[PDB]
């Protein structure tokens, strides 16, 4: 009840699993039990990841790289300082992430809301699993996921795109790219306008939805919308991160060789030659 | 249709053109078939 | 995870794949 | 059974709205109008009116006059065929001048003159668009906050276009019109700086658009959540804070202990989508003017990973 | 490229960046601590200081001569809510002592709206039966939804749809008039009705089907249905009535039956 | 037989059904050229 | 025969059809220009 | 034969069909242009 | 015949004209100045 | 004929026959610079 | 001690410790799998 | 003892202990397969 | 000593107090089986 | 046994009946066409 | 002649009139600039 | 001074103290661990 109106919405009930028996707050925290799953999960997690790295060849923040195990080891279990530390520490992002969904969900039910939110970060959170649970399995290693490290991930992109001759070639990370910035774009518009009707210019009043549809219908000749917009740049987000799973997924998998050679299947239509 | 005549004409007529469509498609492989037969 | 080592898995691709 | 908030169940038609009359000198606008009641099903199913001052008629004549002059060296690169203009369209290209002009504004036309052209015309477009955006906010009294937004596209966009190659003195270093060309671009200005993912500017601006989508993400489901009470209605919650403001408010205080509000959240948004695009282009306009190893720097700066920190050989063995 | 010792050009630039993102964070902050601050005592109430880093109080003018905002002075609620806590602990939950969807607790709280109702850019109410708005109509491919039946939350057939009420602003329908059997109407939120029998899939299906054309409302119960908020003029709702009905119904999510706020287990 | 009509509307399972049948026939016409035994255009 | 005029928009009809007619003729013509064997224009 | 305008609208008819004729001239004039043959520019 | 007028507005017409025009003109000259035996500018 | 004026606002017709004016003009300005023939700026 | 029940309910405490176990318990046993001397499936 | 069923819903302890179960399974089928020493299918 | 539970409830003081001593020690149990000298699963 | 159609709505049924058929019936073609064996096109 | 005031407001066109001016002088600074024949920065 | 806790509410500051002293002894403890000197599992 720190919020002035916080007081009359900590109710019990909205649950999916515990009941009363996690029901409660910790300062600003809802608990639960799926907050009781994502605490031990994700601070199993952490601990884990400072555990390996206080065995590695560093412990500067920027080098620190948990790496997963060869790939002649396939998809065996590793041992820890082989390999092993990663593996544990996927399946414990595994499970913090599965608790962070439920809690969401445990949330909105609380406020008497939708799971649009647990559905949103879901997408997300297959989109991790697509990188280094599904694809490391179908690949038959788990030496293709990325290593958990803040630069050495970045190396495992740079490798693993350029493993395909220019990964810009691969028309689904082609899709992915093009939700992203028509999202950030949206974002941008969304969030400007909504700032420039509550924030009038000349000493003029707070302006009305009409004000802001004349606004987009003056500048493109098209507006969509309050809840368009919303509904729009939910689309757009959501299938940015489907997207990226879904192009990182085949290559490797069904698509293996360059990506540019891809394209010779379009000067091979007999329409145009 | 509504009533069992109208759907008995339209099943006549969907079915003579049925039969009509799937004569010419015979004819056409069995062309293709005397030309280049896909079972050797 | 599968049912063998990571021992196992590096002898069998060293022994019976890349060396033979 | 229950209702997502995702499609409108049942539509609203009638007379088509004008819009709010302007403040100041404005000519009047172009009455066509249209209604698609596919649009309405997501949003609003009204096409128009148009708004055609001296900014649009400018940006619409010099773009199209861009347009033109890149599809026509198209058609000309095609050998004037259009079975080969469709096989090659990804690859056809409208390319910068060689190195051996320099940055000179004169070369010949099939050397880089039409590509200059090109440019210049393109420039102009958006100059007289964002220009056009400045003067619509300033008829309705609103705020300038989507010109701003703007602007740091166009900075952006300036940079890898005019300002990069003007301070290098090189036609060469600008970006191609083309669909695979400018990915190659992009692709081979990544190489030859040593890595751009060690650029700390673009690893800002990959935050930022990243912190965008996760933002869009989850502003767009808590509004459509939120749906029950109101809560895309939000300029009426910011003025008056309803139901759906406090519980849109408590949700991510019980998720992760700090919370916006409805008119708070729209600023975090606004300034993640700017910072996208000004950290990108401070990074381009730094690199090779500034720096030209980015690894090099990385490792001057120690956050250059080597193969004791991690080897990927493994990775690209996976994906041979 | 170095401008002093190891110092270049950019690393300056990062260093400038890294400073302005914080303060941009500090002011992100200062602007959502608008709403809802100061922070209180969860069980005396006491309210916090306030933050070092606040500047002034925020003022909105509002349209059509309503005056002023400042929501930095919106009355705070009052600490006695309709409900005991299940322990003695700052964050145990409240169990409402009445009823929830009446009293406005959890789900089914409301804030305290304006009591006037919107108005168009003209003045002219904003929400308002279909009647009543300018030349605005069901689009003719659409569902007409008028003396369809309409389903509650127990499956039983509350009564039927005799009114649509419409956004002028947003041309969106907003509201339902629902008779009950009682013969009392009653407004429904359009955005906690389920249309059926207007499946896009369905009508794409080559088929012949007469799919039961009715609204179902699963938020509430048949006879909850006759406690819905009522309106005290004709035609008008106010922000206040609308956030009372818009509580009313959400808040049955949780509580038109007890099975609603119990675990799955 | 005729009831089936009872149960689907016969202008659109006309309609899906030409979209099918355009649909497919186009893809084994495209299939077949691709081979080089059923190729009718290239070579004489 | 006639009674279809009963169950399609001979209005939406020809338009779709003289449409479709339109493209799948351009698609063959520039099917056989791209052969050798048929294109009529390279070679006199 | 007239009685194709008393439900066809003359406008949308006159449109449709003055793009299709310019798009159809433009593509038969670029291919021409094209060809070494039928080139009426580069040589004299 | 002057009853074109009756079905389709002139300032519609004359705009659409006058653009389609420009973009025709800009593209001959295009072509003409793309060629070595119609450019004027390049050489003497 | 003047009559012109009955159907176009002066004011637009204006606007829009300047900016393509201006267009135009900066068109072959740039091309003419674009050759050595005429480039006034290069050399004495 | 039994006045553990006061403060806590079985029904929901059984789900939640049964949920521990069977994760701990599948953590040991791949733990155990990774061990060559412990490791039961790979060899006889 | 049924005092269980008192606390517990039959049906969702159903679906729950079956979808466990399930996991389970398929997890110990899939590592049996994985070793070559209890593989069925590769070799005879 | 007992006062501390006049401003801690027991239930959320147990919940969190567990979590911790969970975390703990798994962190410290796999930190030894990381260790060659502290593993007691790979070797005799 | 027809009582099964007292639970189930044959349309819809017969809709996803014939669907599922179309999806299976195509995979099992293209994987027919992918083995060498039982390609029926590529060679005589 | 002054009746173009009739049309063309004085402010707008004013400002207008200078925002293409100052750009048109910019542009053709740069490009003089941009020349070896007129760059009066780089040498004596 | 006693007078601390009418400024600070002893329930918050103990959390916040724990917390922050758990996060500083588990960086200590790391810290050491990593440096050989101080390393007291890897060897004897
Ligand atoms: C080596 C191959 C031969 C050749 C072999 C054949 C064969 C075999 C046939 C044709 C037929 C046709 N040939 Mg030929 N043809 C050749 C070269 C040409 C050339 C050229 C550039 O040299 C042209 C312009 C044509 C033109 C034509 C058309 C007049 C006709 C197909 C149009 C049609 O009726 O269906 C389109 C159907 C419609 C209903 C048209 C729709 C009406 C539209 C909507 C209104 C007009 C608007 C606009 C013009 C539409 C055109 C736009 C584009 C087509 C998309 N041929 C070469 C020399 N040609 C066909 C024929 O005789 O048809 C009766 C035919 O069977
Ligand atoms: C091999 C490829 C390189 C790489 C090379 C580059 C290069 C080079 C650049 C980026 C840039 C970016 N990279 Mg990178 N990048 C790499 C890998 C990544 C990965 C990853 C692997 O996950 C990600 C997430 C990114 C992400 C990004 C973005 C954050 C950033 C551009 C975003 C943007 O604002 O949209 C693009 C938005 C615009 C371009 C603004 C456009 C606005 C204008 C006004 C629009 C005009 C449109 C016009 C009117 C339309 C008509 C035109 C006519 C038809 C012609 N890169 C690797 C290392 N990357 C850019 C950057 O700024 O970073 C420093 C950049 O220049
Ligand atoms: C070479 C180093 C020496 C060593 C030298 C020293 C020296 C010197 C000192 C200690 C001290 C401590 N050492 Mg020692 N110590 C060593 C190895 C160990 C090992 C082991 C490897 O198994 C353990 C378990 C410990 C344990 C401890 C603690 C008992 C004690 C810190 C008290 C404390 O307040 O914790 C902090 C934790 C809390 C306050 C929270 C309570 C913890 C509960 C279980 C919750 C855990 C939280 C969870 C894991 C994660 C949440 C993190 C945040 C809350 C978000 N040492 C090695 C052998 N150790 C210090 C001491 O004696 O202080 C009194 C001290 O000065
Ligand atoms: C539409 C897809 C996009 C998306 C959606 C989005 N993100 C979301 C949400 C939504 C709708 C949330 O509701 C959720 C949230 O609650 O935010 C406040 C969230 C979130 N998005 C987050 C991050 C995030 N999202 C990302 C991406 C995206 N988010 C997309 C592009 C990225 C990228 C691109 O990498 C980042 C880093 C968090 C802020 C939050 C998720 C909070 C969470 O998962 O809680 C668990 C608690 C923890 C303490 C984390 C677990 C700790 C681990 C066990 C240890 C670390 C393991 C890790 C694998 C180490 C590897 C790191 C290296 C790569 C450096
Ligand atoms: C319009 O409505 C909206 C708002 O306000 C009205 C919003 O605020 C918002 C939210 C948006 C913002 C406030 C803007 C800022 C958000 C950004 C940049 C994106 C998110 C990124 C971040 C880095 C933020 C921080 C993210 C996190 C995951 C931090 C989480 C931190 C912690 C400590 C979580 C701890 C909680 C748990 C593990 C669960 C509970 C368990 C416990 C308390 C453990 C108990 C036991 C012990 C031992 C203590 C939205 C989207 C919105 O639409
Ligand atoms: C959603 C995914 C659920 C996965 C199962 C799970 O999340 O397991 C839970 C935690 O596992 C964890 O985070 C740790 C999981 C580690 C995986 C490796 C088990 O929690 P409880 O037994 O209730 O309480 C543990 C007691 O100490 C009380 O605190
Ligand atoms: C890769 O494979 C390739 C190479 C592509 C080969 C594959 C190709 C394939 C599979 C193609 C398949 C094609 C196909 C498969 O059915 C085509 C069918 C075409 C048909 C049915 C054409 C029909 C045309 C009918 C027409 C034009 C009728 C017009 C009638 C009109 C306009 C009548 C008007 C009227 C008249 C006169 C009198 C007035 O008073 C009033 C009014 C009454 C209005
Ligand atoms: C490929 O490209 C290259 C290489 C360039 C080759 C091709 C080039 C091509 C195709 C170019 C084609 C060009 C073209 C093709 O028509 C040009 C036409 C130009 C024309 C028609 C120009 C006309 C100009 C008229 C002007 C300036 C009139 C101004 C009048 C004014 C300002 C009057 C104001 C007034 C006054 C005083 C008094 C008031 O009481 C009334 C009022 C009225 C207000
Ligand atoms: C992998 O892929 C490769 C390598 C290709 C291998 C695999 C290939 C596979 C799996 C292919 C499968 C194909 C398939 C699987 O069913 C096809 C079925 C086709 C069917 C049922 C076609 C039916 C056609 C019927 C037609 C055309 C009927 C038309 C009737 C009409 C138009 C009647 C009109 C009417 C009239 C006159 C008078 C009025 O008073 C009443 C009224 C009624 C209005
Ligand atoms: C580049 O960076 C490097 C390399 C580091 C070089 C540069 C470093 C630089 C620039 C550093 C600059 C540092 C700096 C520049 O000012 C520091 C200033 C520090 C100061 C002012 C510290 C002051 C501390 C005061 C303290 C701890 C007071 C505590 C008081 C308490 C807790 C009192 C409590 C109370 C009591 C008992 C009784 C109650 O009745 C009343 C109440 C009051 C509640
Ligand atoms: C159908 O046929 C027709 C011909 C009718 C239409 C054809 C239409 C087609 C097919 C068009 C296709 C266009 C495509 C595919 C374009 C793709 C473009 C892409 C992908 C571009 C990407 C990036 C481009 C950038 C960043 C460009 C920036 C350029 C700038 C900023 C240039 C500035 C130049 C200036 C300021 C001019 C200076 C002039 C000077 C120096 C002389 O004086 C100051
Ligand atoms: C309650 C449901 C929680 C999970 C909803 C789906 C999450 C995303 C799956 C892709
Ligand atoms: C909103 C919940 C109450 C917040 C009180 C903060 C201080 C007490 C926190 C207690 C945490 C559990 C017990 C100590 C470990
Ligand atoms: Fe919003």
């Amino acid at each position: 009840a720190l919020l002035s109106f916080e007081r009359k919405y900590r109710v019990r009930g909205g649950t999916l699993i515990g009941g009363d028996l996690f029901d409660f707050w910790v300062g600003p925290f809802y608990v639960g039990f799926f907050g009781v799953t994502t605490a031990i999960s994700a601070l199993l997690g952490t601990a884990l990841i400072f555990a390996a790295a206080a065995q590695g060849p560093t412990l500067n923040p920027w080098l620190i790289s948990i790496n997963p195990p060869s790939i002649e080891a396939g998809l065996a279990f590793a041992p820890l300082s082989e390999g092993g530390y990663w593996q544990v520490i996927t399946a414990c992002a595994v499970v913090a992430f599965s608790s962070w969904v439920l809690r969401q969900a445990e949330i909105s039910r609380k406020l008497g809301m939708s799971y649009h939110v647990p559905i949103a970060f879901g997408v997300a959170v297959f989109a991790y699993v697509t990188l280094n649970v599904i694809r490391p399995l179908w690949m038959g290693a788990w030496g293709n996921g990325f290593p958990y490290g803040i630069w050495t991930h970045l190396d495992w992109v740079s490798n693993v795109g350029y493993a395909f001759g220019n990964f810009h070639y691969n028309p689904v990370h082609m899709l992915a790219i093009t939700f992203f910035f028509t999202n950030c774009l949206a974002l941008a518009l969304h969030g400007g306008l909504v700032l420039s009707a509550v924030n009038p210019t000349g000493g003029t009043d707070v302006k009305t939805p009409e004000y802001e549809d004349t606004y987009f219908r003056d500048f493109i000749g098209y507006s969509v919308g309050t809840l368009g917009i919303h509904r729009v740049g939910l689309f757009l987000a959501l299938n940015a991160g489907f997207w990226s799973a879904i192009c990182i997924v085949i290559s490797g998998t069904l698509y293996v060789g360059s990506w540019i050679e891809f394209w010779d299947f379009w000067k091979k239509i007999p329409i145009w030659s | 249709y509504l009533t069992p005549e109208e759907a008995q004409e339209i099943h006549k007529g969907f079915m003579g053109t049925f039969v009509l469509y799937v004569a010419i498609a015979l004819v056409a492989h069995a062309l293709m078939w005397a030309y280049k037969p896909w079972f050797g | 995870c599968s049912g063998n080592t990571a021992s196992g898995n590096i002898a069998a691709e060293q022994a019976a794949q890349e060396a033979a | 059974a229950t209702y997502q908030n995702i499609f409108t169940q049942v539509q609203v038609t009638g007379p088509p709205e004008m819009g709010v009359p302007h403040l100041d000198g404005s000519e009047g606008r172009v009455e066509l109008t249209g209604h698609n009641y596919w649009l309405g099903k997501i949003g609003q199913a009204q096409i128009g009116p148009i708004y055609l001052g001296l900014l649009g008629t400018i940006s619409l004549t010099f773009g199209a006059a861009a347009i033109m002059i890149i599809g026509l060296n198209f058609w000309a690169q095609a050998g004037w065929s259009p079975q080969t203009f469709m096989r090659e369209f990804f690859w056809l290209s409208l390319d910068p001048p060689g190195p051996e002009y320099g940055f000179s504004p004169f070369v010949p036309l099939n050397e880089g003159g039409w590509f200059i052209m090109a440019g210049a015309f393109l420039t102009i477009a958006v100059l007289t668009w964002w220009a056009r955006t400045y003067t619509r906010a300033k008829a309705l009294g609103m705020g300038m906050h989507i010109p701003w937004a703007f602007a740091s596209a166009i900075w952006l966009f300036l940079v890898l276009g005019f300002i990069r190659p003007m301070l290098l003195g090189d036609w060469s270093e600008a970006v191609p019109y083309g669909i695979f060309s400018h990915l190659d671009w992009t692709n081979n200005f990544s190489l030859r700086y040593g890595n751009l993912f060690y650029n700390p500017f673009h690893a800002l601006s990959i935050v930022f658009l990243y912190g965008s989508a996760v933002l869009f993400a989850m502003h767009g489901a808590t509004i459509l959540a939120l749906g029950r009470y109101g809560g895309e209605r939000e300029i009426e919650q910011i003025t008056d804070r309803g139901t759906a403001a406090e519980r849109g408010a408590l949700f991510w205080r019980w998720v992760m202990g700090f919370n916006a509000t409805f008119e708070s959240i729209h600023r975090w948004a606004w300034w993640f989508a700017v910072l996208t695009t000004l950290t990108g282009g401070i990074g381009i306009l730094i690199t090779g003017t500034v720096v030209d190893n980015w690894y090099l720097w990385a490792q001057e700066h120690y956050y250059a990973p080597e193969t004791f920190n991690y080897d990927p050989s493994g990775a690209i063995a996976g994906s041979t | 490229a170095y401008i002093v010792g190891t110092f270049d050009v950019a690393e300056l630039a990062f260093l400038l960046f890294f400073g302005f993102f914080i303060a941009l964070v500090f002011y992100l902050n200062r602007e959502s601590r608008r709403e809802g601050y100061p922070l209180e005592d969860e069980q005396t109430g006491k309210i916090h200081p306030g933050s070092l880093f606040d500047g002034d109080k925020k003022a909105f003018q509002l349209p059509h001569g309503r005056g002023t905002y400042v929501p930095e002075n919106v009355a705070r609620d009052d600490i006695n809510v309709p409900g005991v806590r299940s322990f003695r602990s700052a964050g145990a939950p409240w169990v409402p002592t009445g009823d929830p969807m009446k009293d406005g607790m959890g789900p089914a709280a409301w804030a305290n709206r304006s009591k006037y109702p919107d108005l168009t850019f003209d003045g002219r109410p904003r929400i308002v039966p279909i009647a009543q708005s300018h030349e605005l109509i069901i689009a003719p491919n659409d569902p007409q939804l008028i003396g369809w039946p309409v389903m509650a939350a127990d499956k039983k057939m509350v009564g039927k749809v005799s009114d649509i009420w419409v956004d002028q602003a947003e041309h969106m329908i907003r509201y339902l008039e629902v008779e009950t059997t009682t013969g009392k109407k009653v407004l429904a939120p359009m955005m906690v009705a389920s249309v059926h029998g207007n499946s896009l899939i369905d009508a794409l299906l080559p088929i012949v089907e007469d799919k039961p054309k009715f609204v179902e409302i699963d938020a509430i119960t048949a006879a909850q249905f006759e406690d819905v908020p009522a309106l005290e003029t004709p035609g008008i709702i106010t922000r206040y009535e609308e956030d009372r009905v818009q509580a009313y119904f959400g808040g049955g999510y949780m509580y038109a039956m007890p099975e609603r706020a119990e675990p799955w287990l | 037989m005729w009831r089936i009509w009872f149960y689907f509307d016969i202008r659109r399972a006309l309609v899906a059904l030409h979209v099918g049948l355009a649909v497919l026939a186009f893809t084994i016409h495209f299939i077949l050229l691709s081979t080089d035994r059923y190729n009718w255009l290239e070579r004489a």
